[PDB]
């Protein structure tokens, strides 16, 4: 999707308290916040895959060979043919199941990144523009208490609507 | 003023695999193929016997070594490298077949 | 307590695979050729610039 | 993709005549329409997967055991080993093929939802803004006959271009 | 994703020197350029899949049958059962691995197409609008030397910022 390792240049090693977080700046300073939903929905998926593969089987199988009193040779080259070909199958699915469930895991991080980005893109509405590295250039005044209203999705667009439409075109 | 979005990342990482590339670094990884071997044989909640020098077919003829497993009651069987079905030399005919049935006979 | 065995001891694992003994017998994970395969329980990592 | 169960709050139980539909409002009223292409392209995919799995095989296999006059025991524990391990394989692929073809089915509904949404976003061009729940806030006059021109993709952007650029900034 | 065979009407048979390319127009003329990264990142993926399947196996298997001095019949119908069922498995994975690695290949062309399109959408910033067929309608003057600055990502948005915000609203 282009988010992680696309147009965001990088990630933030200080964000202990989430996978995903906020980081703003105004006339006060800079602070590194976090986002619970976006972090938590992703945690729900990594451990969902986990709870699948733990599901084992209820089919039991007996020891059919013998490594003390050995069985016959014309049959060993057939059992060592079926077993050494079942070995080659589950070594193919673990080659494919493990290779895929990891392939499908990183992309759940670019769709949870275009889902937090195209939402703040809709609360702000027609009040900010996007520069390049993945930020929203605010041209009005928004302090520590105003930013936290975009965080918990209580920000109102018609509340600062006429200021940013007067500092963006000018 | 300016507001931003970002993701988590580190530099003490492992490496994993996908469908197009091989060797990519990630956040937190997990193993899927087992490599750790408990060397003992775990037996709880099930009755068990061990033959050692007795062979599995030794409980059926009963050489001077399997005299307590003439009637052995068990949910589990262990076979050893010194199991001998015979004291007067010989060999059964279709012997291994009898083990697999006896492997699952419960006594 | 266990539910999977081979000639060298017991294989206790929640994992679906194992690279240990092909003649392991019981209620087991599947045998596989590679020694280890890693599933990422995390997101992608871009080392901070 | 975020469409279904993301920023659209829900679906419309009245839309019998499609998977996807329209629902507008103006100085006339409200009406629930439908969209044929977006519904039909999705129908083409659900029944494509269907026509695959119906493809059966032309390889025949014989009864190799016997449940009347039973065969030998050292061989039953090997055939019941190969068969009870083939059972465990196709019970793994049906665990994986069925689990995946369903996983891949719902996502064909979020990409057919961002494909109808980013298109009406281009016919209207610079004449409407997006509020939050998944609608286009129209600030000009568009009636029952005007809406149906955005439906069949004959709406012209330079036809109402100066009105909405005069009621949006004000 | 909608890019290839969605809202782009088609592709360009003249673009020998890439998978992806540019094509512009101004007071000078029209020219067909190319984009190295977008073409090259896609080449990296098609041949990555390639280098996987070339990885063969180091497990050897012996000839267990005989087509000169034939073996027994009760066993042929069991080996021809295991082998003719392994045949049916790898004919299922080649039915699934080959069917999927191709399914996953075309979609790496719609995400490398929304990744070159939503980037030029950010260099130009608030200086161009998107018409319908997949172009950016420029309302200012941008010649052969100006276009090549959007190509190599050295175009500056505050360099032509006041001209296009004066010819777009008017
Ligand atoms: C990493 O994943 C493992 C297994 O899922 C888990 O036990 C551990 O807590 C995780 N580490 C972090 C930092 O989340």
């Amino acid at each position: 999707f282009g988010a992680i390792a696309g147009f965001i240049e990088n990630g933030w090693e200080g964000l202990i308290d989430g996978w995903y977080g906020f980081r703003h700046q105004n006339a006060q300073g800079e602070g590194t916040a976090a986002d619970y939903k976006s972090t938590q929905s992703a945690i729900d998926q990594i451990t969902g895959k986990l709870n699948r593969l733990i599901e084992k089987t209820n089919q039991q199988f007996e020891l059919i060979d013998n490594e003390f009193n050995e069985v016959e040779k014309q049959i060993g080259n057939v059992i060592n043919w079926t077993r050494d070909s079942i070995t080659e199958v589950w070594s193919y699915n673990a080659e494919l199941l493990v290779a895929m469930e990891n392939q499908h895991t990183i992309d759940l991080a670019d769709s949870e990144m275009d889902k937090l980005y195209e939402r703040v893109k809709r609360q702000l509405r027609e009040n900010a523009e996007e520069d390049g590295t993945g930020c929203f250039e605010i041209f009005h005044k928004c302090d520590d208490d105003c930013m936290a209203s975009i965080r918990n999705n209580t920000y109102d667009h018609s509340k600062y609507r006429e200021e940013a439409m007067q500092n963006r075109i000018q | 003023d300016k507001i931003c979005l970002g993701h988590h990342a580190v530099s003490n990482g492992t490496k994993v695999n996908t469908l197009t590339e091989r060797g990519v670094e990630v956040v937190n990884a997990t193993e899927t193929v087992e490599r750790t071997n408990i060397p003992r044989i775990c037996s709880k909640g099930k009755r068990t016997v061990d033959l050692g020098q007795c062979g599995l077919l030794g409980t059926i003829t009963g050489p001077p070594q399997c005299d307590q497993f003439l009637e052995f009651s068990a949910d589990l069987i262990i076979e050893r490298r010194e199991g001998s079905d015979v004291c007067y030399p010989g060999k059964f005919v279709n012997e291994e077949a009898l083990r697999q049935i006896l492997r699952e006979s419960g006594g | 307590e266990g539910d999977c065995y081979h000639s060298g001891g017991t294989i206790i694992s929640n994992l679906p695979f194992q690279n240990i003994d092909s003649r392991a017998v019981g209620k087991c994970p599947r045998y596989v050729k590679q020694r280890s395969l890693l599933l990422a329980t995390g997101m992608k990592n871009v080392p901070e610039i």
